[PDB]
């Protein structure tokens, strides 16, 4: 608090509008680059004329201000005059770009909005994840190389730009998802891949669930009926509490009264594998709507199947191969050769039990590069790092630290140095 | 009273004025009937007690929090200080150079 | 001819002579308004300075205190000259950063900007350009001589 | 695992199989195993080592 | 696995809800 009370706090932080508007330019120049020219034209062209326009305000009120005499008698006057007449001209001259520059605004705004707002969604998710693990924490840069690889290196380059920006709204999401759950716990990566389906859900001629997410999120949480005992012919007391809470949404309103109704329904909603053969139903609907209804039933009826079920969910809405690359084993060489920047360290997270300096070791044989491993714990270790740092940053070698977590403080200034 | 010492000099005073029928009131003992720099006062004491409120509740939530102080109360009464009599300078300049063209027009 | 073209300007130098009387009783609510938003919401984001903003403007008009709810509390306390090099100098187009801007311009005690993008180091380098500005760092061995030398030459020193 | 005999496939397939399956009952503690052991790369290192030798 | 399944989920729905927060004794 010493500290706080004698500065000014100044926070430059990211922005909903601020990011769209970023990624909106970054996509109109990777995509449309003489229109992204001429549109930056347009817009200094009309800063330049508002400025010529303020400067002839000032100058005739100024000179208005100080005639000292009569305005019939001074050629002062008719100066201002004829300056004020090429002003008009000019400002008659600016609804012309005015109109080219509603034009570009309008072309823009509905060939690239719902890919800014992607854009927007799925970068404050990534910064939301953090409050899982403490471990995870993307900056904006992390975004940027993302986009740097979807716009710069596209897979199949096309040249139509209506299903290219589909191609890219896809890549974006798989390399997302890749790129983030390449550095998360397995548990994790359900959650984000169904943040990831939910933002596609969003982002598309599909109605809104928002009453039913609400309920999947938060339908144990919420208050149920106290004392109501259902029919216990099929189910036990917490499947009915779960029927019970269920029951209040208007698509499954005769619930009870299905169960029972389907009464040789007794294997395809309870025990084998539910997650395929789901009962009952929910008017055409959309495949989408009939997962999130499965899902729902299978939420309320088998919590156990929950997972694959939203596996299923996620399949279904982004592709079945969609984190069929998760389970792959990790191609560490072209992760750390293409898309790792120089003055970006590798941090290598580890589980106890199971480390990667074996993984580390075998790149280096594999890739003929020497490497100075140096095991982090003493002043000795802590001057050969630096030493090591150095050398490589002057020659091109790879230095690798090893139990690195055991010198926080010393990690700070590591940090800053690399910086 | 630090509030009201420091925008003493200034020409608060409204000769019209409508005292609210809500009267929200922070301070303890406020004049009855306040007038015009009563009434920004108290608004002032009552934007450093809802920065309190706001803090306290953005630390319930659990986002990281940081003191105020009140020299953030004075840098405040000083930026209103400086803000007020720049914006009043600056709007009779521009009515002076307004009333004097409608002069010379006239003329 | 010249009353011809000056009709418009006196038409609209009339309405601004009229709405004169306006703006002058709105001064003491709107500075007031701008001064806790310099002074108070420099830390927050976007969301928790909209709603400072709000409970504000609610306790103003509470209180029956006039002020201007239909102008942009940017717009209110920056000119068009210098938002144009801000905008020259590296700086982004969000109000956010706008506002940021004019609390970096009209700072009274000295500002600790956060920035983990650099935008804002950058912004205050190329703004101060015309100043010998120099950048120095808290753990450099050579800033106590450093902040010395800005003491006596009266220079701009970003730490 | 091309180096002959071929029959050395067939035992790197196998020993494979016995890791992938005591690494995985570990998850369903304490019912697979009653400690938590650490089954790692070490253990299948030495162990693929000595059918070699 | 129908234990862990459970609680994995349980723990999916709780992570997800987190991640929704922000959009005498």
């Amino acid at each position: 608090p010493d500290l706080c009370s004698r500065v000014t706090f100044v926070n430059f932080t990211v922005t909903r509008s601020s990011l769209q508007s970023q990624c909106l330019n970054e996509v109109l120049k990777a995509e449309r680059p003489d229109v992204d020219e001429k549109r930056s034209d347009l817009l200094k062209l009309q800063g330049e004329f508002q400025l010529r326009l303020r400067q002839l305000e000032k100058s005739l009120l100024q000179a208005l201000n100080e005639v000292k005499g009569r305005i019939l008698d001074d050629d002062t006057i008719i100066t201002t005059l004829e300056n004020l007449k090429r002003e008009a001209a000019e400002v008659t001259r600016k609804v012309e770009e005015t109109d080219i520059v509603m034009q570009e605004v309008e072309t823009v705004s509905q060939q690239y909005l719902p890919l800014s707002t992607a854009c927007s969604s799925i970068y404050f998710t990534m910064e939301s994840l953090k409050q899982i693990h403490f471990l995870y924490q993307y900056s904006l840069q992390f975004f940027l190389d993302i986009y740097h690889n979807v716009l710069y290196e596209n897979p199949n380059l096309v040249t139509d730009h209506t299903q290219r920006l589909s191609i890219i709204t896809k890549d974006l999401f798989q390399v997302a998802f890749n790129r983030v759950a390449r550095g998360m716990l397995h548990q994790d990566h359900i959650t984000f891949a169904m943040l990831l389906a939910r933002i596609k859900l969003k982002g598309t001629g599909e109605p809104t669930y928002d009453a039913e997410f609400q309920h999947f999120l938060r339908g144990n949480e919420i208050v149920l009926s106290a004392g109501s005992t259902p029919r216990i012919q099929g189910l036990t007391v917490e499947q009915a509490e779960a029927v019970v809470r269920l029951s209040c949404l208007p698509a499954f309103k005769d619930l009870i009264a299905k169960v029972q109704a389907d009464e040789q329904f007794g294997i395809w909603l309870d025990s084998s594998s539910p997650e395929q053969t789901v009962p009952y139903l929910w008017t055409p609907a959309t495949p989408i709507g009939q997962a999130i209804h499965r899902l729902l039933l299978i939420q309320a009826f088998r919590p156990d199947r929950l997972l694959a079920m939203a596996h299923m969910f996620v399949s279904t809405n982004l592709g079945e191969s969609f984190m069929s690359i998760m389970e792959q084993p990790l191609d560490l060489t072209h992760i750390v050769g293409t898309e790792v920047k120089p003055n970006t360290p590798v941090l290598m997270c580890s589980v106890p039990g199971y480390d990667a300096s074996g993984h580390v070791e075998d790149l280096a044989a594999e890739q003929n590069t020497q490497i100075t491993s140096i095991a982090i714990g003493s002043a000795e270790g802590f001057n050969q790092a630096d030493k090591a740092i150095n050398t490589a940053v002057k020659s091109g070698r790879w230095v690798m630290l090893k139990n690195v977590h055991l010198a926080p403080g010393w990690l700070m200034q590591l940090e800053k140095k690399l910086h | 009273q630090v509030g009201k010492e420091f925008t003493s000099k200034m020409d608060l005073e409204k000769p019209n004025y409508i005292v609210p029928d809500y009267m929200p009131v922070v301070y303890d003992k406020l004049p009855q009937p306040p007038s015009h720099r009563e009434a920004i006062v108290n608004s002032c004491v009552f934007v450093h007690q809802t920065l309190h409120q706001a803090n306290a509740r953005l630390a319930k939530r659990g986002g990281r929090t940081m003191a105020i102080t009140p020299r953030h109360y004075l840098d405040f009464i000083n930026h209103y200080a400086n803000l007020f009599h720049e914006k009043r300078s600056e709007l009779e300049e521009q009515q002076m150079h307004l009333n004097v063209g409608l002069r010379k027009i006239k003329e | 001819a010249l009353l011809k073209s000056l009709s418009a300007e006196r038409e609209r130098w009339e309405k601004t002579s009229e709405t004169f009387k306006n703006q002058m009783s709105t001064i003491a609510g709107d500075c007031l308004l701008s001064a806790a938003f310099i002074a108070y919401a420099g830390y927050f984001d976007q969301q928790m300075r909209q709603n400072l903003f709000t409970t504000w403007s609610h306790h103003l008009q509470q209180a029956n205190i006039q002020f201007r709810t239909d102008i942009a509390r940017t717009e209110y306390l920056s000119n068009a000259d210098e938002r144009l090099r801000w905008q020259a100098s590296s700086l982004p187009a969000d109000d956010l950063c706008t506002e940021n801007a004019i609390m970096l311009k009209r700072f009274n005690r000295y500002p600790l900007i956060i920035d983990p993008s650099g935008q804002a180091t950058e912004f205050i380098m190329n703004e101060y350009k015309d100043r010998k500005i120099t950048r120095t760092s808290f753990l450099d061995d050579a800033f106590r001589k450093n902040l010395e030398s800005a003491l006596r030459f009266g220079n701009p020193l970003l730490v | 695992i091309c180096k002959s005999p071929n029959e050395r496939a067939r035992l790197y397939f196998l020993l494979a199989w016995f890791h992938a399956i005591i690494q995985e009952r570990l998850r369903y503690a304490p019912l697979g195993w009653s400690k938590k052991y650490e089954f790692g790369e070490s253990d299948l290192r030495s162990a693929c080592d000595t059918v070699d030798t | 696995e129908r234990v862990l399944l459970t609680t994995q989920g349980v723990d999916m729905i709780s992570k997800m809800l987190k991640m929704q927060m922000l959009e005498t004794l």
